[PDB]
């Protein structure tokens, strides 16, 4: 019963079709990303490059 | 004595557009090419932040 009220945002919210990259590790699916485009175009440093 | 065979060569015509180097350049015909002084290329680089 509590799950019906714990999920207070995510009943009504319309689903959609988003594209990215996926992978299988064990039995838990991970999305893989790179942040090239957000920090190569604009002469700002990528925060992952520690 | 005799003349058995008198033989020569033929040079087969090889033009430019038939070679696949012509995929590395974009050929535009132009007529009066001595009349030109220069060309100009006008870029526009926008850049977000």
């Amino acid at each position: 019963g509590d799950k019906a009220a714990l999920a207070d945002g995510h009943d009504e919210i319309q689903r959609t079709r988003i594209a990215a990259s996926l992978v299988k590790i064990g039995d838990k699916f991970v999305a893989i990303e790179s942040l090239q485009r957000m920090y190569n175009e604009t002469q700002f440093p990528c925060p992952l490059n520690r | 004595e005799a003349l058995l065979g008198v033989y020569t060569n033929v040079v087969e015509f090889v033009k430019f557009l038939e070679t696949a180097l012509a995929a590395a350049c974009v050929n535009t015909e132009f007529k009066d090419l001595r009349r030109m002084i220069d060309g100009k290329i006008q870029f526009k680089i926008s850049m977000p932040t």
